[PDB]
């Protein structure tokens, strides 16, 4: 009769590669924050009295 | 069949028997259930060991 049909058996089947080498990298973070100013002067008094102006 | 064996994905393809309302393949089906209470990871090897 016949039909077997036997397939080959040995693939080692195909694969996917990249070749990594070696690469400087800069590692940088980001901080939130507020302004402020320089210098804050509160102008407060140091008599006293009504303000004529 | 022959063309999909490439690299990247498990494509695995097929036709839906005569009857579609019974399942979408063919062949036979069967559970393997946890009764004892025992873990997850003692079921999922015992399936690997299967």
């Amino acid at each position: 009769c016949g039909k077997s049909e036997a397939p080959p058996p040995a693939q080692t089947p195909e694969v996917g590669i990249v070749t990594l080498e070696a690469q400087t990298v800069t590692l940088n973070t980001e901080l939130p924050g507020r302004t402020n100013a320089f210098r804050i002067a509160e102008v407060r008094p140091q008599v006293n009295g009504i303000i004529l102006k | 069949m022959h063309f999909f064996s490439f690299k990247d994905a498990m494509v695995f393809a097929f036709a839906p028997p005569s009857v579609l309302e019974l399942g979408n393949a063919t062949g036979f089906d069967l559970f393997l259930q946890d009764q004892a209470g025992v873990g997850h990871e003692v079921l999922l090897q015992a399936r690997n060991k299967f």
